[PDB]
């Protein structure tokens, strides 16, 4: 699950 | 003597970091001339559902921006989309803008990360682009917009702006054209990266540095042709070797030729409880160019 | 997520590097205010044993060439300061930061700005080892490269590079000119004390690994700190002396130090069978302060 | 053997 930082 | 993963000095890049806030979102931008570049998800309303970035840009209140360099706030003139970046025209030129270029890097290339938070540089470390287009970084939320860069002849070559972390802790940015590395999406969705393969030519530069530093216990007289190696590599998580002519300078001043190192690679793929320059496993993070500068300065 | 050994940004130090030439010797100096600090072996003659007091008595001030880039500084005086020369110059460095001197202790992290010909070439984090050497990367010409920490805008200078030990350990002096570890700035056959792993740093790394999902190595056994300490001085590891710095980690992870010490012993006997967060399982280069900074930003 | 750098 991609985490936008 | 010694080999360390090191960064080029960061001062010319520190002057270009700004803080970009919009709503509940805050990350970093890069201020060159009169434009600030930053990840476009700084205008995204949430990060659980999918994001419609063209819509988010259409409802943008330019005044709800807050872009600052230290305590110097920049007035926003206009905002347009550049792939996965925003290009933000601001009302002031950065007088400290260095000579600079953009370049998109390929797997196996090294560059420098200036890790930033709240628009200020916090750390700097070297990375190497993996075959699945991720980097082994250290980033937490707020790090997006941290730039990746190389310095050659006083020109800063900008190659990376941080974007996101994948499901595993791999880190993905885009280039400065706004093209995400590896085609990953800046969406908070299930995406899994491909398997990484060790960049063999880098593993070779590391083993030569190991030889130059007196590490030889792993070295064999046993020797394997590039051909039978590539056949073994594709079943063992490594890349194929093509140009061996980049190792000519290393073979010449160690007396050790690639085929011997290639055969060492297969045996080491396990160190038997021993170490090589402090490592207990093969590393592909050092390029021949990095190794040459650290052993000889040229 | 992620753990990387990084340097603090180097901009504020980069402008304090000068080239110091005397005779056939060239190395780096640290220009603060109207003084340039530099290793005293720049005024030594051969490659024999050096009487630095005589060297200084037969010195002519006009034989110094000290330059910041292409700007040359006039030498007003030279005084000896332990293993350093304090060179008074006729120009104030207008880019002098707020600064202090501090002498670091084994286990402490700081930043090396590797310099050649009076210009910064690279930057990397290091850790003072128990034998007062650092595991760095330096070649001839690197002496005078500063070690520093940045704390709340004040640069704390803790190291100027001096020499490489016959094995390739790196040794500097503090800015008062006291050599770390008491080694001599003499081209002689001195050998380093035994390098041991700094256990308290290993504990910080193992906690970092737990926070980042690495648990395969976690022992179910426990060992008392003092019992482990008796084993450590027979197994190449320092003693554990401070434990309160780990209470925050023990609380977040649920794992106390005693389980980690037992894990450390069990990793010693299958040393190399598996990596931890990508690193060799017994990495001692990360302090608790670095781990806190990278996991939580505080 | 120490090397002064």
């Amino acid at each position: 699950t991609v985490r936008l930082q | 003597a010694g080999l360390r993963k090191m960064a080029q000095p960061s001062g010319v890049v520190e002057k270009c970091i700004v803080r970009v806030c919009y709503g509940n979102m805050a990350l970093n931008g890069l201020w060159l001339g009169d434009t600030v570049m930053c990840p476009r998800h700084v205008i995204a309303s949430s990060t659980t559902s999918t994001i419609d970035y063209d819509y988010a840009l259409s409802v943008l209140r330019l005044h709800n921006f807050s872009i600052s360099s230290g305590n110097v706030f920049l007035g926003v003139v206009g905002v347009t989309m550049r792939g996965a970046l925003l290009q933000i025209k601001v009302n002031q030129n950065n007088v400290h803008t260095p000579k600079y270029t953009y370049r998109t890097v390929r797997p196996g290339e090294s560059f420098n990360i200036l890790a930033c938070y709240d628009g200020a540089a916090a750390g700097v470390y070297g990375v190497n682009m993996r075959s699945n287009y991720t980097i082994r970084g250290s980033f937490i939320n707020g790090a997006a917009g941290s730039p990746g860069y190389n310095i050659n002849n006083g020109t800063v070559e900008f190659c990376y702006l941080h974007q996101l972390e994948l499901g595993s802790g791999c880190h993905v940015g885009s280039d400065l054209d706004g093209v995400m590395y590896g085609g990953y999406e800046d969406q908070p969705t299930l995406q899994v990266e491909g398997a990484s393969s060790l960049f063999t030519e880098n593993v070779l530069a590391f083993l030569y540095a190991a030889l130059i530093n007196g590490s030889t216990w792993w070295l064999s007289s046993s020797r394997i042709a590039v051909d039978r190696f590539n056949e073994w590599a594709v079943h063992n998580g490594m890349t194929t070797v093509v140009n061996t002519d980049c190792f000519s300078i290393f073979a010449a001043k160690t007396g050790v030729d690639v085929q011997r190192l290639l055969a060492s690679i297969q045996s080491l793929h396990n160190f038997g409880g021993k170490q090589i320059l402090g490592y207990t496993s093969l590393t592909d993070e050092f390029t021949t160019g990095e190794v040459i500068r650290q052993m000889y300065g040229v």
